């Protein structure tokens, strides 16, 4: 069965310049970080997405910081039932969800209070790190600093709030606007911080549509999440 | 629109299933067996089958 | 109006239900109460097959039970010689987020596709040597969740859009759509004849279409969740659900209502797959808890379990030689029982 | 009953260490990862050692007098030196390693892979076996022989342990505590920012650090630094005669430290502990 | 098969009270967290409240924070809301939802397309 052998001997070569090839997309694959954007459509995403490059059911955005190589994955022409494809999303570095402060009155903001905590307690994504960009912040401004507007009327625990000590406000703001900033940032945090399991963090970001530092922001906190895990696989957090 | 449309495709697609008739468990039940039977001796799986012909040993 | 037709459908739907239950004469379990049971079997895993960089997703058996296709994350399709363990193929995707894979009987092409809504059909026996994109169809509008193959030249897709359809690959235009689901329609599976088949789209209910005629013919509501996998029996006449409450039925096509159901209480874990056996007597079923279980089909006894996996188990198949049966889990491993 | 004291602490390394060992091996096996391999590197160089250690013994356990003593005591002794810098040798790297992990997180994965760590145990053997056995051709640190005993200053000169200890330990040592005590500073902000944001969550609605840097560097500390210490008293001072029994019932810490190795680096993450559990299972 | 059926509701003077039912078969009740949803005319759905598989865990939304209650009894497999001291803006149709999943407390159970597990619901209308 000469030719037995031969066939053999051609499989194992195929099988050999097989594993090359699969070490060497191995090399590639685990050098690039994979981050998924996630917000309301109303809110600025379509921007952000803009400003970072400078049919088809998902869209791919790729871009370089420091010989980095990060891809974005921005999610569009797919119904709103999210509890089933979300699952495909269980080994990215980070969600980037965007949130329109300047959003309650439908109420908007509490619609993504839940999105956030359903994102947060799902049962397979609980080892992802989410980047929280608090977008639109001079429309909530302007609203807070002259209006009829009330936080209170949706949010009633707003008239019972008071900024932490340790706020570091932008110099120039009015005491109310830094005020509403924060009730804002300390609802989404009161989420994040409940679970105690300590495997993954929230990054709170105050961010306007037309940032050019956003792209920054993502660098640096991406270092962190990674960071942390190592000091958590020493022992050392 | 949609919204009387679907439950008028509903209604109609409920009555055509209507249509169809039907068989008693029993007869079902008793072909599942004879044929779980009659085959039971092809299942490399549900008996074992000897290291000489298993492909993968 | 909208009042008048509610009240009649419910109306028609108890009379489906009286129908059904009048034909409920005896229960499948105590009929089958006497046939000797099975026993223990204990499989081992006579393979194991490396080279993923990261989890699986999907996986076909081929026609010979020698070849088989299996699909990853890391926008890789593989195809392996089980016997030797042998890769013959590395197919790189032009989109990572790949959920579904099959293989055509003729052994000619292979096809895959996922959240980009689109199924591409690559050759594999083109004459330069290379695989290439033979075909792609793109008139979906949800992501591809199943696709099997009729024949060369014939391709039923399943969506998340709610519809599912038939396709012609050489034209590359929807031959005929299924329409009538409510939510995503996750499974499929194509009858022995190639004449019928089934789906469970996430309302708890599955429906049995007839491709020629192109509508639903008959509803099968026994289920409480969403259902993710489904099964042909050997036979022709029923077929297995699984779905998310942890329990798998089996229904029958011609009694036209659930016949038993497999469940325990120490299971709380969705079924991920389902699988008969060549006799259709043994019921394979692929949980979350990193294991498999094995139930009698007759009996409803808990016969067998595999635990060979550390991670979810997404994919599983039995061969159509009843060989061996292959399992995928999420740590990028494929094992080969037997 | 020094034979039988020997015996048993060589028979506890090479158990502990085989058993590790094994573990790791199933692990890198099943999960695929580089900084696993470092850790198996160790609990192999770990056990070596052992068995040097039982080499040794049976010529202590009866009448070494013999015409090759020397010839048979210089490879000896020499095994065991040679065996002794592989197991120091080792864990400057995994401190490396999961320094250069920390530091700088971005470019230890596009450079990390299994040629780099395959490369530097390779390194890590040749250069730990080339500086037992040198003392067998320099004749600087020979000593002439006198006895027919074994002893490792019966054959080699102390100005061997001081250059092992101005050129040895001590630069392995002030990297060590460097490392330590950065990597702390780096994760004593991280802490900061963490702790930061709960007091803002719960107002809206420490020293895990410091004694786990401490055992890291107490048991390198005290594992071979009295031995060199008191060597280089010796060489100083040679009036104080009395330092060979003390070098004989001293160098144990030494072998001592390689029953804390598996038990600090292998058997205090989850993976090695849940595997260990596992095979103990199915052991019962 | 699943079904929810909503009962209670019309029309009420400002100020007053109601009570909301849900009746819930064809699962297994005390495995599934539930909740109260709302969709007022000219609006898309919106979050009322939710409550537990045992009720030890209760959440509303802010603006009937202090006004409504839920409840659920899992002897005879029903949901209660009570409302009081109502406004106009309350008016609106009622749905009575159930998360996809047992054993779980994630939720995606507001989508405007139609959800699978979610009854025909009850008209109430506040008006002078
Ligand atoms: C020389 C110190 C130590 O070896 C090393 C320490 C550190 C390093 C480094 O830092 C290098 C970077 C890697 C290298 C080698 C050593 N001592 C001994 C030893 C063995 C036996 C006796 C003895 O006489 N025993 C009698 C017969 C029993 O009563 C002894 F005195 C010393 N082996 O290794």
């Amino acid at each position: 069965t000469e030719d037995q052998r031969n066939e053999e001997k051609a499989q194992r070569e195929a099988n050999k310049k097989i594993e090359k090839q699969l070490q060497k997309d191995k090399q590639v694959y685990r050098a690039t970080h994979r981050l998924l954007l996630l917000g309301a459509g109303e809110s600025g995403k379509n921007t952000i997405v803009k400003q970072m490059r400078i049919t088809s059911g998902i869209f791919e955005t790729k871009f370089q910081v420091d010989k980095v190589n990060f891809h974005m994955f921005d999610v569009g022409a797919q119904r709103d039932e999210r509890r089933k494809w979300i699952q495909c999303f269980n080994d990215v570095t980070a969600i980037i969800f965007v949130v329109a402060s300047s959003s309650y009155n439908t109420n908007r903001l509490q619609a993504a209070l839940k999105l956030f905590d359903s994102i947060w307690n799902n049962k397979w994504l609980r080892d992802t790190s989410v980047i929280l960009f608090l977008n639109k912040q001079d429309l909530l401004a302007e609203k807070v600093l002259a209006g009829k507007s009330k936080i209170e009327d949706y949010f009633p625990e707003f008239a019972r709030y008071t900024t932490p000590e340790d706020a570091t406000p932008e110099p120039g703001e009015d005491p109310r606007v830094t005020r509403a900033k924060y009730f804002i940032r300390d609802e989404f945090l009161r989420i994040s911080t409940a679970s105690g399991d300590g495997r993954h963090y929230c990054y709170p970001h105050f961010t306007c549509a037309v940032d050019t530092e956003n792209i920054r922001r993502v660098f640096n906190d991406c270092r962190d999440i990674i960071q942390r895990m190592h000091l958590r696989q020493y022992e050392l957090l | 629109t949609a919204s009387i449309a679907q439950a008028r495709k509903l209604v109609e697609q409920l009555k055509m299933e209507a249509n169809i008739d039907r068989i008693k468990v029993s007869k079902a039940a008793a072909d599942l067996m004879a044929y779980c039977e009659a085959h039971a001796k092809e299942d490399p799986l549900l008996t074992p089958v000897p290291a000489s012909e298993n492909p993968f040993r | 109006e909208l009042d008048q037709l509610r009240q009649e459908a419910e109306q028609l739907k108890n009379q489906i239900r009286d129908a059904r239950k009048a034909c409920a004469d005896a229960t499948l379990s105590q009929i089958t109460n006497n046939i000797d049971p099975v026993g223990r079997i204990q499989m081992r895993t006579r393979r194991t097959l490396r080279g993923h960089l990261a989890k699986i997703y999907a996986m076909h058996w081929g026609t010979d039970s020698r070849l088989l296709v299996s699909a990853s994350q890391d926008g890789k399709l593989i195809i392996w010689d089980s016997y030797t363990t042998n890769k013959v193929h590395a197919i790189p995707l032009r989109s990572s987020w790949v959920m579904t894979c099959a293989y055509a009987p003729s052994g000619n092409y292979v096809a895959c596709g996922g959240l980009d809504n689109i199924c591409s059909i690559y050759n594999l026996k083109t004459r330069e040597g290379n695989v290439r994109v033979s075909r792609e169809l793109a008139g979906h509008t949800g992501y591809l969740s199943c696709c099997r193959f009729l024949d060369d030249n014939q391709i039923v897709t399943s969506s998340g859009d709610t519809t599912c359809a038939l396709w012609d690959i050489e034209t590359g235009q929807q031959t005929t759509t299924f329409t009538g689901h409510t939510g995503d329609v996750m499974s499929l599976s194509l009858a022995p004849d190639t004449r019928l088949f089934v789906s469970g789209a996430c309302d708890a209910s599955a429906k049995l279409w007839d491709v020629r005629e192109g509508m639903c013919r008959q509803t099968f509501t026994g289920h409480e969740s969403d259902i993710n996998a489904i099964c042909f029996f050997p036979n022709g006449n029923a077929f297995a659900t699984g779905s998310d409450d942890a329990t798998c039925r089996l229904f029958d096509l011609r009694a036209d209502q659930e016949l038993m159901t497999y469940s325990h209480d120490n299971i709380i874990c969705g079924i991920t797959s389902v699988s008969f056996s060549k006799s259709g007597r043994l019921l394979l079923a692929g949980y979350d808890d990193f294991n498999c279980n094995v139930w009698d089909a007759l009996k409803a006894d808990r016969a067998g379990v595999l635990a060979g996996h550390d991670n979810r188990v997404s994919c599983l198949g039995v061969t159509d030689d009843g060989m061996a049966v292959a399992t995928g889990s999420w740590d990028s491993f494929l094992k080969i029982w037997n | 009953s020094f034979g039988v004291i020997l015996a048993v602490l060589a028979s506890l390394i090479i158990a502990t260490n085989t058993l590790v060992a094994v573990a790791v091996l199933l692990l890198i096996h099943k999960n695929d990862g580089v900084s696993l391999c470092f850790t198996l590197n160790l609990a192999v160089a770990d056990t070596l050692i052992g068995v040097a250690i039982s080499g040794l013994l049976t010529d202590q356990l009866s009448s070494p007098s013999r015409p090759t003593q020397k010839t048979l005591c210089s490879l000896r002794m020499a095994f065991v030196t040679s065996s002794a810098a592989a197991s120091v040798l080792t864990v400057m790297l995994i401190t490396f390693d999961r320094y250069l992990a920390i530091k700088q997180p971005f470019r230890y994965l596009k450079i990390m892979s299994g040629f780099v760590a395959g490369a530097c145990i390779a390194g890590l053997w040749l250069v730990s076996y080339l500086i037992g056995f040198l003392p067998l051709g320099i004749p600087m640190f020979q000593q002439t022989a006198y006895k027919g005993q074994c002893s490792f200053f019966a054959v080699f000169h102390p100005h061997f342990v001081l250059t092992l200890s101005c050129v040895g330990f001590f630069p392995a040592m002030l990297l060590f505590v460097f490392f330590y005590c950065d990597m702390l500073k780096i994760a004593s902000m991280h802490s900061q920012q963490i702790r930061k944001m709960e007091h803002a969550g719960a107002m809206a609605g420490d020293f895990k650090a410091l004694r786990t840097v401490s055992v890291l560097i107490g048991s390198f500390a005290l594992s071979w630094t009295p031995f060199l210490i008191t060597g280089i008293v010796q060489v100083a001072c040679q009036e104080c005669h009395l330092y060979l029994v003390l070098e004989r019932y001293l160098w144990l810490l030494g072998v001592g430290n390689s029953l804390l190795n598996p038990l600090i680096y292998a058997y205090w993450q989850k993976e090695v502990r849940l595997q260990l559990y596992h095979m103990a299972l199915g052991v019962k | 098969q699943v079904q929810l059926q909503e009962s209670g509701g019309g029309l009420v003077q400002p100020g007053g009270s109601l009570r909301l039912s849900c009746a819930a078969s064809g699962f297994t009740f005390s495995n599934y967290k539930m909740n109260w949803v709302r969709q007022a005319p000219g609006k898309g759905l919106e979050w009322v409240s939710d409550i537990s598989q045992s009720g030890a865990s209760i959440s509303y939304t802010g603006s009937v924070k202090g006004r409504f209650t839920i409840s659920r009894d899992n002897a005879k497999n029903t949901l209660y809301l009570q409302m009081n001291s109502l406004k106009p803006e309350d008016t609106a149709v009622y749905y009575c939802a159930r998360c996809p999943a047992p054993f779980t407390r994630d939720c995606f159970d507001v989508t405007s397309t139609t959800y699978a597990y979610r009854g025909q619901g009850t008209q109430v209308t506040v008006s002078s």
